[PDB]
RNA sequence: CUCGAUGUCGGCUCGUCGCAUCCUGGGGCUGAAGAAGGUCCCAAGGGUUGGGCUGUUCGCCCAUUAAAGCGGCACGCGAGCUGGGUUCAGAACGUCGUGAGACAGUUCGGUCUCUAUCCGCCACGGGCGCAGGAGGCUUGAGGGGGGCUCUUCCUAGUACGAGAGGACCGGAAGGGACGCACCUCUGGUUUCCCAGCUGUCCCUCCAGGGGCAUAAGCUGGGUAGCCAUGUGCGGAAGGGAUAACCGCUGAAAGCAUCUAAGCGGGAAGCCCGCCCCAAGAUGAGGCCUCCCACGGCGUCAAGCCGGUAAGGACCCGGGAAGACCACCCGGUGGAUGGGCCGGGGGUGUAAGCGCCGCGAGGCGUUGAGCCGACCGGUCCCAAUCGUCCGAGGUCUUGACC
C-alpha cells in the first residue's frame, strides 16, 4: 500500500542518483521494473513525462538530472535499463540474501 | 491410446438460436504410441522411436481404428466426435489448495451474535463420547486444486480445422485454460 | 428471490396494496419466487376494504422483479419493482384489471388472463 | 491456561528421533569465474569483482 | 433509442433494459447512467444523449 | 468404578449408526372396480422443508410437501461456541418462621481458561523397499464418491363407469432441494487502475503535483483471478445373483402341493456397470524406450574408486504448484521472468495553447490522458559459467536357439 510506493519510492530515488544500490532479492527485483519504468519516461521526455516522473520522485535536481543527464544514455533501447544482480552475501542476525541492482551500463 | 484428448481453449457462448456458451478445445493428432492387447502374454506399451525432436528431452472400437493412425506414422487426426455428440473429459482440478472446512466441504460456519466474535471459519465438531476416539468419515480441509476431476453428459457441438479444434457444450473443463482435457461419450444415457 | 417477508405491491386492483411473502410454491426445499412462480403470502395492507382487506391469507403470482431475469435470448431484463397478482387456486387474477408491465414470462407458465389485461408485457 | 501438556514423559529415544529428520546441507557454492577459489556459486566476492565486469573492489 | 437516453451505453450486440411502473420504461446501458437517472430529474442530464 | 474430581438442561455445528419404515420400491389382503384409502409381509437407498410463542425438548399454531419417521451413541458431543436455564453472594415479591433463614413458586442481573505429547483424523514432504542403472505408460484386487422427487402431457378422459371419476401398461417436458465442475452471459469483488472532493502541510506565486487525513482520508466506477445470486452437468440405462412376493414340472400322501431334488417370474434394494483413488496388495505387478561390463585390493572379496547426461540433481528463472516440501514448464543453440512493443479492458477527453463571460466556468484541440495481472511479437534486462551423484548386471532349476 502506502508503503510499497514509498519505498519504490525513496529505492528509485536514491537509486537514480548512484544508478545500483544494495537492496535484497525482491526488494531490487522491483525497485527495477518501476524505477525501470520511470526511466522509458524519461525517454519520452517532456511536460508530460516529467509531471509523472516527478509526481513520484519528487525533486528537480534529479527528474530532470535523470530525463536529461541519463535518459539519453538510453535513447536506443527497449526496457531493462537496469541490471538486477543478485548477491554473494547477507544481512546478519536475519541471513537476507541482499543483492545489488543498477541501471544496465 | 484408447481415447482422444488435449487442453483447454477456453469459454465464450453466443449465438445458436436461443443462444448457448461452450468451450474450445485444441488438439489435432497427438500421435499414436502402441495399443492395447494382452495377447500369447502381457503385451501394452512398446516404443520404436518416431517422436518429436525434443521429446528424449525426456527420452475394440476406440483403440482399432487407431491401428489405422497409430501405423500410418503416428499422428491422428481428432473431431469423429461430430456434429452434436458427447464424449467426456477429464480436466485437472486447479491449485486451489487447502482451505477451511468452508467451501472445501459445504457447512454454516459461526452465526450471529457469534457469526463475527473475531469468531468465524471452523468446523463444529468430531465424535462423541462412547463412541470412539475418531471416523474416517469427516472429511477435513482435504486439499483441492489438484484433483483429477471430470465429469458426464459432455456434448460437443462442432468443430473445425486451422488447427484441429472443438466446440463444446457448456465448458467446465474443470482446469484452465491451456490445461489438460481428455474426453470420450461414456456410458452415455442421451445416447 | 421474494420469500420469507419480502414485501411486494400489487398492479391488479384485486383490492390489494402490498404483500408478504410466506413460501415459494411449489414443493419442499424451494426457496424463491421469480416472476411466473406463484407465493404464499398475505395482506402487508390492502386499500379501504375494496375486496380483499389487510392481513389475508391469500395466493399470488410472480411478474415483477429487480432480480433481473436472464431471457434465454441471452438477454437481460428487470425492473424498478417487485410485486405480482392475486389468485383463484385457478391460477386465476382477481384484479380484473393490470398495471405495471411485465414479462412474456406468464404466458409460459400460464395466466395470459393478465397476459393481456397488462398495459404492456415485456 | 494450560488445556492440552504432554501427559507421559515423551521418550528421549523418539524425543530425539523426532529431532532426527533434522539435518545441514552445505553451500552448493562452486569454483572461481577466474577469481580462483570458492564462491557462493553465482556471485562475485572479496575474491571477484568480475562475473564479467568489475562490479566491486578489494 | 439512446440508452432510453443515457447517450453513452454499455454491454455487447445484447445489452439489457432496467424498468419502471406504469407502462413506463428504462432501456439501459452504464453505471453512470443508472443509479443516477433512477434516482432524479432526467431534464438536467448532461453527459450524454440530453444535455448534449 | 469417578469427591487428588467424568463440566450437568435446550441450542449450534459435524454426524453416525438401527428398524419395529414417515416419503420412497416390491409384494399378499380388503367389506379393493376406478381413484384414493385400510391390513400385513420385504426392503433402509436416498430423503424427511420456513416460521411462530416458548430457556426449552415437548408442544399447539401458521404456509408447504411425497414425506414432513421412532430411537441409539454418557437421552453423541464445553479441552468446539452457546451459555437462556435450572444451579454462587445480590435483591425483589409471595411464603413460612418470635425469629435467623428460608422454597422443583416466581422476578432483574451474575468472570466458560491462547501453546495437542501419544492414540486418532486430513493432508504434504522424507526414508528404505520392490536386488542391473535407467524416463515415459498402464492393470486394477481392494477401497471411496454418488443414488431422492414433485408436477405437467398422449396413450385416455378409452378400461371401471348409473354418475361426480379416475388406471395398471407404454411414452414426452418441466421443476425442486443436492453435488462436481466453470466465467462465456449475470451479479459481488477490484487497497491504487482510472476519475470527481472538501481540510491541510511542502512544493516556487499561479498553475501542475505531494503525504496525511487508517493501514487508501471520502465518494463513482472499474478488467484479470477468485466467487455466487449466475454457466454445464449430474443422479440413467442395461447385465447377473435375490426379499416378500407369484408360477411350471412332480414324489413321498395310487388323489393335491412352488417342493428337498429340476427349471423360471419378481424389487429405489446386493454384485457389476457410471466417477475417485490405488500394489508400502513387503504376492512390491505390465509394458516400451534408452544405458553396457571400469579400476585395484585374499574370495561365495553381492567390499572400497572413475565412469556411461541413459540419466538425474543441485543453483538460477519462472507457474490457479503451491505453508515448507514435494509437483509442472523453462535455463541465453533461450522467449522463463521482467522490459518494451501491438492488442484487447478499464477509466471519461489530460498536461498546454487556444478561442466566449468582469469571475465562476465553457467550448476546442481531444472519445483525450492514464492505464495492475488478459492475447501475442522483439534476445533491452536477468536465467553465465560450474558441481554432485549415479549401473552393472545374486543363488537354484529347466524350456527353447
Amino acid at each position: 500500500s502506502s508503503h510499497r510506493l514509498a519505498l519504490y519510492r525513496n529505492q528509485a530515488k536514491s537509486l537514480l542518483t548512484h544508478g545500483r544500490i544494495t537492496t535484497t532479492v525482491p526488494k531490487a527485483k522491483e525497485l527495477r521494473g518501476f524505477v525501470d519504468h520511470l526511466i522509458h519516461l524519461a525517454k519520452r521526455g517532456d511536460l508530460h513525462a516529467r509531471r509523472l516522473v516527478l509526481r513520484d520522485l519528487q525533486d528537480v535536481k534529479l527528474v530532470r538530472k535523470l530525463f536529461d543527464e541519463i535518459a539519453p544514455r538510453y535513447r536506443d533501447r527497449q526496457g531493462g535499463y537496469t541490471r538486477v544482480l543478485k548477491l554473494a552475501e547477507r544481512r546478519r542476525g536475519d541471513g537476507a540474501p541482499l543483492a545489488l541492482v543498477e541501471l544496465v551500463e | 491410446v484408447q481415447g482422444f484428448a488435449g487442453y483447454k481453449a477456453g469459454m465464450t457462448p453466443r449465438e445458436g438460436m436461443e443462444t448457448v456458451p461452450v468451450t474450445v478445445i485444441e488438439t489435432p493428432p497427438m500421435r499414436a504410441v502402441a495399443l492395447r492387447a494382452y495377447e500369447q502374454r502381457p503385451l501394452t506399451e512398446v516404443w520404436t522411436d518416431e517422436f518429436h525432436s525434443e521429446l528424449d528431452r525426456t527420452l475394440s472400437d476406440r483403440l482399432d481404428h487407431a491401428l489405422d493412425i497409430v501405423e500410418d506414422g503416428g499422428e491422428h487426426a481428432m473431431n469423429i466426435f461430430r456434429a452434436g455428440e458427447y464424449a467426456d473429459v477429464a480436466g485437472v482440478t486447479k491449485g486451489k489448495g487447502t482451505q477451511g472446512p468452508v467451501k472445501r466441504w459445504g457447512v454454516q460456519k459461526r452465526k450471529g451474535k457469534h457469526a463475527r466474535q473475531g469468531w468465524r471459519r471452523r468446523i463444529g465438531n468430531l465424535g462423541p463420547w462412547n463412541p470412539s476416539r475418531v471416523r474416517s468419515t469427516v472429511p477435513q480441509q482435504g486439499q483441492t486444486g489438484y484433483h483429477q476431476r471430470t465429469e458426464l453428459n459432455k456434448r460437443l457441438i462442432d468443430i473445425g480445422e486451422g488447427g484441429p479444434y472443438t466446440l463444446v457444450k457448456g465448458s467446465v473443463p474443470g482446469p484452465d485454460k491451456r490445461l489438460v482435457p481428455f474426453f470420450r461419450a461414456v456410458r452415455p444415457n442421451d445416447q | 428471490m421474494i420469500q420469507q417477508e419480502s414485501r411486494l405491491k400489487v398492479a391488479d386492483n384485486s383490492g390489494a396494496r402490498e404483500v408478504l411473502v410466506i413460501k415459494v410454491l411449489g414443493g419442499s426445499g424451494r426457496r424463491y419466487a421469480n416472476i411466473g412462480d406463484v407465493v404464499v403470502a398475505t395482506v402487508k395492507d390492502a386499500t379501504p376494504g375494496g375486496v380483499v382487506k389487510k392481513g389475508q391469507v391469500v395466493k399470488a403470482v410472480v411478474v415483477r422483479t429487480k432480480r433481473g431475469v436472464r431471457r434465454p435470448d441471452g438477454s437481460y431484463i428487470r425492473f424498478d419493482e417487485n410485486a405480482c397478482v392475486i389468485i383463484r387456486d385457478d391460477k386465476s387474477p382477481r384484479g380484473t384489471r393490470i398495471f405495471g408491465p411485465v414479462a412474456r414470462e406468464l404466458r409460459d407458465k400460464d395466466f395470459m388472463k393478465i397476459i393481456s389485461l397488462a398495459p404492456e408485457v415485456i | 491456561a494450560k488445556h492440552p501438556v504432554p501427559k507421559k514423559k515423551t521418550s528421549k529415544s523418539k524425543r530425539d528421533m523426532r529431532r532426527s529428520h533434522h539435518a545441514l546441507t552445505a553451500p552448493n557454492l562452486t569454483e572461481c569465474p577466474q577469481c580462483h577459489g570458492k564462491k557462493l556459486s553465482h556471485h562475485i566476492c572479496p575474491n571477484c569483482g568480475y562475473y564479467d565486469g568489475r562490479q566491486v573492489l578489494a | 433509442r439512446e440508452c432510453d437516453y443515457c447517450g453513452t451505453d454499455i454491454e455487447p450486440g445484447t445489452g439489457t433494459m432496467f424498468v419502471h411502473k406504469d407502462g413506463a420504461t428504462t432501456h439501459f446501458c452504464s453505471s453512470k447512467c443508472e443509479n443516477n437517472a433512477d434516482l432524479r430529474e432526467a431534464r438536467n442530464l448532461e453527459w450524454t444523449d440530453t444535455a448534449r
